[PDB]
């Protein structure tokens, strides 16, 4: 037995629940590389940059991280979120995946399959 | 007025030289609010302007820099100020933060508890504090120097700030401490800095730049706070978020400032001069180890 927080938030959102708020949006140039998860803000024109911890479902809900290591991919880093999705950064990070070669979000920057 | 395009306003030197009596703080712009960029929190804007101002000083910035941030939690359970500090500081800087109340942070390590419980083996290159108790804002009682976490801060600086290091400690009209002002005379330079986004508040950051470990100047902290209030009372500051829109030069330059370990008898005037210029840090370069004291109680039957 183990709580499945990810699924719960996804279902809560589909049920019409209000997205997790108070994610920490950063001031930046918006001329960055546009990669998904970086050591400093890297939003491009089409993105917002957020402090990573505040966008991590596990950090924010005080629950163990989905990793035998329990390491947090986002804490201490910055996450770039497409501006069109920046109303729900936590949902975005959960529902999406980072291309492991170019560092962009699959479908929101990753041009590797071209 | 030029000022609106700065990150904020620092207390002009002539005001520091006065001998004013403490009065009530009555700000003309009290109730004004700056227009923050869309979706940006006050605490992000405020820390951004603080860091933009610190970029103009002669901060020591060594490799393996160590920064500690007190009062870093929010009622929202996140740490916006820590997120700005980590953006500003060189990658790899060791950042520790703390607060009385639980929060999640981008710091490398976070301690939850009264600051008085926080201990560290190592010395630090930069101390930031936003600790504050809004109960101090009581206009019906005399405004005397406060103790509490300010007593901790003064001791922590004297015991754990590296020579050459700097501090930025948040104060307000009622949240202040006379010894902390006196301790500003132990730095090569000091000021009280008001962010332009929060200029409608009596808040400032008391900044001590390049710690010398001894008095360079004898400051009476009761008089200095009265001087600070006199400045605020007679110099309205226009609310402004202008500086937030240009982040191209935001990152703190990694200067690679030298770190040396020296004993009291070794701090000559040439060393003191290097310290004063932001060119030297004096501390052990050992591993960073911190802890929080935990009071144990058993209240069964
Ligand atoms: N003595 C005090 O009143 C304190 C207020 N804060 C924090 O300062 C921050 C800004 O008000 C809040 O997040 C508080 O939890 C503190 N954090 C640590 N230790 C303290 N003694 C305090
Ligand atoms: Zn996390
Ligand atoms: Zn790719």
């Amino acid at each position: 037995f183990a709580v499945d927080a990810a699924k719960a938030y996804k279902d809560y959102l589909a049920s019409g629940g209000q997205p997790i708020t108070n994610c920490v949006k950063m001031l930046c140039t918006h001329t960055g590389t546009g990669q998904a998860i970086t050591v400093t803000p890297e939003a491009n024109m089409d993105q917002e940059s957020f402090g990573g911890a505040s966008c991590c479902l596990y950090c924010r809900c005080h629950i163990d991280h989905p990793n035998p290591k329990g390491f947090c991919d986002l804490k201490g880093k910055y996450v770039q979120i497409p501006t069109t999705c920046a109303n729900d950064p936590v949902g975005f990070t959960l529902k999406n995946t980072v291309c492991t070669v170019c560092g962009m979000w699959k479908g929101y920057g990753c041009s590797c399959d071209q | 007025s030029s000022q609106a395009w700065q990150p904020g306003v620092a207390m002009p030197n002539l005001y520091k030289m006065q001998r004013m009596l403490l009065e009530k703080c009555d700000l003309q712009n009290y109730g004004d609010s700056a227009t923050l960029p869309k979706g940006i929190m006050m605490n992000v804007a405020k820390y951004t302007q603080l860091c933009q101002y610190l970029n103009t000083l002669t901060l020591a910035v060594p490799y393996n820099m160590r920064v500690i941030h007190f009062g870093a939690g929010s009622d929202k359970g996140v740490a916006p100020g820590t997120a700005v500090l980590r953006q500003w500081l060189p990658t790899g800087t060791l950042l520790v933060d703390s607060d009385l109340n639980d929060f999640v942070s981008d710091a490398d390590s976070t301690l939850i508890g009264d600051c008085a419980t926080v201990h560290t083996a190592n010395k630090w290159d930069l101390i930031i504090s936003d600790m504050y108790d809004p109960k101090t804002k009581n206009v019906t009682k005399e405004n005397d120097s406060k103790e509490g976490f300010f007593t901790y801060i003064c001791g922590f600086i004297q015991q754990k700030l590296a020579l050459g290091g700097s501090v930025a400690i948040k104060i307000t009209e009622h949240s202040w401490n006379a010894d902390l002002y006196k301790l500003m005379g132990h730095f090569a330079w000091w000021t009280a800095f008001v962010t332009n986004v929060n200029a409608s508040s009596s808040e400032a950051f008391l900044i001590g730049c390049n710690y010398l470990g001894k008095p360079r100047e004898q400051i009476d902290g009761y008089v200095m706070h009265a001087n600070y209030i006199f400045w605020r009372n007679t110099n309205p500051i226009q609310l402004s978020s202008y500086s937030l829109f240009d982040m191209s030069k935001f990152p703190l330059k990694l200067r690679g400032t030298a770190v040396m370990s020296l004993k009291e008898g070794q701090i000559n005037d040439m060393i003191l001069s290097l310290l004063s210029k932001g060119r030297l840090i004096i501390r052990e370069n050992n591993r960073v180890v911190i802890s929080s004291d935990v009071l144990v109680n058993n209240e069964n039957l």
